RNA sequence: AAACUUUCAACAACGGAUCUCUUGGUUCUCGCAUCGAUGAAGAACGCAGCGAAAUGCGAUACGUAAUGUGAAUUGCAGAAUUCCGUGAAUCAUCGAAUCUUUGAACGCACAUUGCGCCCCUUGGUAUUCCAGGGGGCAUGCCUGUUUGAGCGUCAUUU
RNA sequence: UAUCUAGCGAAACCACAGCCAAGGGAACGGGCUUGGCAGAAUCAGCGGGGAAAGAAGACCCUGUUGAGCUUGACUCUAGUU
RNA sequence: UGGAGGUCAGUGACGAAGCCUAGACCGUAAGGUCGGGUCGAACGGCCUCUAGUGCAGAUCUUGGUGGUAGUAGCAAAUAUUCAAAUGAGAACUUUGAAGACUGAAGUGGGGAAAGGUUCCACGUCAACAGCAGUUGGACGUGGGUUAGUCGAUCCUAAGAGAUGGGGAAGCUCCGUUUCAAAGGCCUGAUUUUAUGCAGGCCACCAUCGAAAGGGAAUCCGGUUAAGAUUCCGGAACCUGGA
RNA sequence: CGAAUUUGGGUAUAGGGGCGAAAGACUAAUCGAACCAUCUAGUAGCUGGUUCCUGCCGAAGUUUCCCUCAGGAUAGCAGAA
RNA sequence: UUGACCUCAAAUCAGGUAGGAGUACCCGCUGAACUUAAGCAUAUCAAUAAGCGGAGGAAAAGAAACCAACCGGGAUUGCCUUAGUAACGGCGAGUGAAGCGGCAAAAGCUCAAAUUUGAAAUCUGGUACCUUCGGUGCCCGAGUUGUAAUUUGGAGAGGGCAACUUUGGGGCCGUUCCUUGUCUAUGUUCCUUGGAACAGGACGUCAUAGAGGGUGAGAAUCCCGUGUGGCGAGGAGUGCGGUUCUUUGUAAAGUGCCUUCGAAGAGUCGAGUUGUUUGGGAAUGCAGCUCUAAGUGGGUGGUAAAUUCCAUCUAAAGCUAAAUAUUGGCGAGAGACCGAUAGCGAACAAGUACAGUGAUGGAAAGAUGAAAAGAACUUUGAAAAGAGAGUGAAAAAGUACGUGAAAUUGUUGAAAGGGAAGGGCAUUUGAUCAGACAUGGUGUUUUGUAUU
């Protein structure tokens, strides 16, 4: 159980938070965890998730699907991931809403600040 | 303290052909000319507002709450009553169950949960793990949202981490012979408790 | 509005009493508070004893007449005989009480020697010497029952 | 892409005055295109260089009076404070601190002592 | 045994009850002290590539500057070589600015977007007239500066 | 105009409803008792009845409910002397 | 019945709650349990605790819905008709042809207050125009109001109202010239000065208050989808300055 | 129907006050004291309503006093322990 | 003729300050009535509502002209108690404190009245610098109708002797904490249902972490977080051991005997009336008017007045944190609270739409689905739309969307019908339905005799 007097159990207060965080704290909930050769290469669980990034769908009706991440819908609170997507039957392509707790990363889109960010957590790149 | 007073609504009186309830004038809004200030009434306020001044906490003799505090140990001790009130004790080799000085400087919840299941209270923390449901209620938005049995109620002298193990330890509860609440000596108001006395435990009730 | 055999009662709730109600729902709030600003204030005077040296006093009145307490501050007259001055007593905890007078040969002798064993019981740190921590106690009041 | 405030600030105040006039006409020219066009943003780009460039002229003309002002005392309003009206006619720390010369000797005199009791 | 009330192993209507939910209220507790002539609170106009409302902002107008994070915003477009970076962002922080007309509201007035005076600069072959740009001009009090008035009153003669 | 059509389309009122005679009954029944009787669905009028509708009778009484006004009622008061 | 402490390691997406059901069982009853449909996420029995806990009425509150009832009625202002066009559709729109009326204290042409885009064009009929609509003061998108001469602005009337000053505990009241020390323009000395200057006079003694009172000055012709004494062309005038 | 006329605009008079060629008239459909908010959920011996079942027991409209007579206290009748 | 002083002016003179917002609390002024008294006028409501002026984070009060009557206590404030008491009250309705006692918090003090008189030693302002919340120098000015030091009754001052004791500064190394930032555990392994596993079933792992929330259903182990711990920046700032550095040297304070003194607040105290107020009653406080003091005097000592004592303080001047307050502002944690007619009026473009000239009044209004995947396409129709399709787990989720009650309607259909219908007892007829004969029975001709 919690132990400190600035964190609240409130069902109501948490998801007012999670609701109305801005971008930034959307970001870091829509963190996500990368696969089991990742972590043995690097040494870290989970990463907040990037646009060039490469997920593989592990959970829903696409589970074990592989693709490249198109966009991070923060505001949907959700990600638009290339090659799932849906077929409106006039013929038109509309991207599908994953979670990233729902999908895998499979391969890191690494400039300075990631590799920093890597060092951070403790990784050995 | 405002609720359902904070209009300007006056009784039309008799006359047109309408209850004699107070109302809300004016013109132009559809509030017009519609009954306030009462139970029976739409927006207005209740019968008997509940107010602060209620008696919550309830006075209590000191000698009663220490009569009840024995009597729990005594029902505790009792090897009936805790079948009674459910606590899988027909494996414990005999009540009162006490253990030892390992078991007070215990220090991991490892360590903590293997204790448990040598001396006999892993029924009872199987029972509370597969006993947590959700509530069948508004307490679920209230902040009550999963109910669960109560475990093993694991009594001390000395703290030396066995109140952090057991208190990751689901269901069990933790308790100095000093204090020995009523309430979780009885929850529920049924007698019984599954205690898990020590030696310096028995040695501090004497 | 009387009735059967009753006690006649005095409630004086004919005024806006609704409004004027304090319920003490901060009861154990106050008491955290309380607790946590004398922890504080012992923290920020870490050496000394939280409380000044109080003088033995007899209760006034006939009903309390029998009865000893704690007064406000020691007389300059006890102070004199104690053998310091009325400032430095201030400066080292020792209340000081102008208005009061000293009378009874008793409660001055009682004082009197309240005042030595406190000065034989503390420990004045010079001012720019090696500050040697004294492990502070907590009560005055409980060190000089 | 928008003008940056570093390099602004490395320009010359001839060259500021000629950057905001050219971005000034360029805001005329293209909103005239919007004017005649569905929707651009580029209006919104020319809009934000003068204000990044309006900004760091103001910048520097303030840091230049402030070093006018610099070492002496009535410095002109827009300069000072703006911390809150009851903090400025409050007591500075020197004013509060004074004490008179009576209550000095005192305090010098008999202090507050640290005394403890343990035996 | 036609048309015209009652009830459906029955549907379809009208309507929005019940159930389930809740970024909302209501009470309790704890911590803190911070508005304004350095122009507040409140108004009125306006500001977005597509906005009417709401949010934010003030002609630097859904924002500028600085710092932090690090690659978005997204309803549709738009500059993705900014994406190994002095750098996206309807991000966070926030210390520099901007802050239209007002408003205690302050040049006089105000059912006027009315009417003045002073200083500087520029133009109209101009100290006076007109126009443009910039800076000002309220009252009640306190300390000080200067200029004064009073046979109120001292030093008391050309 | 009413009337019949095409289109449009309310409201008052409504315990349930709607045939009488007598009886008794809160002493003037649509319902109860006794008898007369009694056959779908209806249209235009009509003003006997529904003690028809409109309004918690305004007449009268009660209330230890008012208010306007008056005075030689009780108690005060501005002003004035 | 809504919540709370225990227990049923209770029921449940293989279907909880809820709702419907002249289907069943149990209890004298309050009601409980089940069968069948709909439904998709929570809920119940037992021992206790607790209360904003049970509706047929209160001319009860809010909302919804009936009979009346396709009923009363859509009857003042003399009045419409023929053809064509457009349109899915015309008693209602447009054009033409008739017949009429207002009959110059108009059903005409402008204005004040008020309204605020209702003006105009192009699309356009879901709602409104108590019938209809192809039309509209409706809906959607845009366009439109041009002044030295017309008004405001200036003056003061009835009156309002700061200042000096006096009341009032005070919000504020009186008072408008009264018991106030109430004050701005000319040839100007002509060159570092300067409405400081060798100079001069007074006496309304704030301000607001009229788009109908007073008042400086513009007319004609043409022009637009809409503006014109405002635009254009011509011909003038007044004020201020030089 | 040439005037004690009719009328627009601007002004002044504000609630126990105004205004009234006088009707208790008018004072924003409100006038024998406007309208707005609050005190205020004003008070009411007086009307109206007062929500599940079953079981057992089960009345009074009478005494005395009361500005008491539509109400209370009191005793009586009734229940429970 | 020229300089002053006093008083009063004027400046777009130099520099400042006040207004206004805000009410939850705080300090006052003003101030009702409804109501209760079963009527009503004193009374009560109430020293309240409304109105007015003024602050702060608290305000106010506050270190006795106190309480007491005791073996005395000892600033103020708050709580428990005193106590529904003493007392006030058409002595009716009603109202109604304070001392003592226990506790929380504790903080003490400083001006006037003193000749510095061997030196106005004091201070604002303008200049010139500096280490700029200020310091130093110089010069105007204020001020002798009094600015410093010295004293505040608890005392203290001036003199004659007495063994003594205590230092001064502006920046850091860690210090309640403020703004905060970052890192640190473990499955998404396998089968079933499902559209989706977050459900069920096996095997696990972590746990000072099984609080909470999100993810396509109830997720410790998928994510954020949670627990314990490290670290990095920007601060108000004494919680002091050491700090880069000259010696403040007669220099301030305390103290022991004596001697002389010992200034102490005036239209104020007090008194008489009037009004209000209080429990304060021959008058508790406040205020108006009249009179008007004194120096061991003056005030108080809850019965008015002499007279004699005693006790206790020292007014008419002033400052001060804490304990206390808290329906406002900012931040945070919760509940046996309410759950869209409830809860604030407002869960939503809510003080919005709208009404009123105006003061002001003031609503209604949440839910598709996991995801718009929001119905391509064909056909009828002028069109809206329909039919067929299609997406979806579901279209019994299609803007009028979660479920979709009742009133009130149209239609599968069933029965009834001479001026109502409905109901009870009892059968009949039609429709429909549960209960009950494999139940714990024969020992061997039927069998599907460890199943009987």
């Amino acid at each position: 159980a919690k132990q400190s007097l600035d964190v609240s159990s409130d069902r109501r207060k948490a998801r007012k938070a999670y609701f109305t965080a801005p971008s930034s704290q959307r970001r870091v909930l829509l963190s996500a965890p990368l696969s089991k050769e990742l972590r043995a290469q690097y040494g870290i669980k989970a990463l907040p998730i990037r646009r060039d990034d490469e997920v593989l769908v592990v959970r829903g009706s696409k589970k074990g699907q592989e693709g490249k991440i198109s966009s991070v819908y923060r505001l949907k609170f959700a990600v638009q991931v290339d090659k799932v997507t849906k077929e409106k039957v006039n013929g038109a392509s509309v991207p599908i809403n994953l979670h990233p707790s729902k999908l895998v990363i499979t391969k890191l889109h690494l400039d300075k600040d990631r590799k920093a960010l890597i060092q951070r957590k403790g990784g050995k790149l | 303290e405002k609720a359902g007073h904070q209009t300007s609504a006056e009784s039309w009186g008799t006359g047109r052909a309408v209850a004699r309830i107070p109302r809300v004038g004016g013109g132009g809004t559809g509030r017009s000319g519609q009954g306030a200030f009462g139970n029976m009434c739409r927006g207005g306020r209740m019968f008997a507002p509940t107010k602060t001044w209620r008696k919550w906490n309830v006075k209590v003799n000191h000698n009663e709450k220490r009569y009840a505090t024995a009597s729990a140990i005594a029902a505790t001790a009792v090897a009936s009553l805790v079948l009674a009130r459910g606590h899988r004790v027909e494996k414990i080799p005999e009540i009162p169950l006490v253990v030892s000085t390992d078991l007070e400087s215990i220090q991991k919840t490892k360590e903590a949960v293997a204790a448990l299941k040598a001396v006999g209270a892993h029924s009872d923390l199987l029972k509370v793990l597969k006993s947590k449901k959700l509530r069948a209620g508004k307490g679920k938005y209230r902040n009550r949202r999963w109910t669960q049995r109560r475990g093993p109620l694991v009594v001390y002298a000395e703290d030396n981490g066995i109140v952090k193990a057991l208190r990751n330890v689901p269901g069990v509860e933790t308790a100095n012979v000093a204090s020995l609440n009523l309430l979780q000596l009885a929850p529920g108001a049924h007698l019984g408790r599954f205690v898990i006395w020590t030696e310096a435990a028995f040695t501090k009730l004497d | 509005a009387i009735s059967k055999n009753l006690p006649i009662l005095k409630n004086h709730f004919r005024k806006h009493w609704q409004e004027r109600v304090k319920v003490h729902f901060d009861q154990a709030g106050k008491k955290v508070s309380r607790r946590n600003a004398r922890a504080t204030r012992a923290a920020k005077i870490a050496p000394r004893p939280l409380d000044l040296l109080r003088p033995v006093v007899r209760a006034p009145t006939v009903k309390y007449n029998r009865k000893v307490r704690a007064g406000r501050g020691f007389t300059l007259a006890e102070v004199k005989a104690a053998g310091l001055t009325a400032a430095y007593a201030r400066t080292i905890g020792i209340a000081v009480d102008h208005r009061r007078q000293n009378r009874n040969q008793e409660i001055f002798d009682a004082n009197v020697q309240r005042l030595k064993e406190y000065q034989s019981k503390i420990i004045v740190f010079p001012r720019n010497g090696k500050a040697p921590e004294a492990e502070q106690v907590l009560s005055a009041a409980a060190t000089f029952p | 892409a928008g003008v940056k405030a570093y390099e602004l600030r490395t320009k010359s105040k001839e060259q500021l005055a000629s950057q905001l006039v050219d971005l000034k006409k360029e805001l005329a020219e293209l909103k005239v295109q919007k004017l005649s066009r569905p929707s651009l943003p580029k209006i919104k780009t020319v809009r934000k260089s003068i204000a990044c460039v309006l900004t760091v002229i103001n910048e520097q003309q303030r840091e230049a009076v402030r070093q006018l002002y610099k070492g002496k005392k009535y410095q002109p309003k827009d300069l000072r404070a703006k911390k809150t009206r009851a903090l400025r006619r409050a007591l500075t720390k020197f004013e509060a601190s004074q004490v008179t010369e009576k209550q000095r000797k005192k305090q010098i005199a008999f202090p507050q002592r640290k005394y403890a009791i343990k035996a």
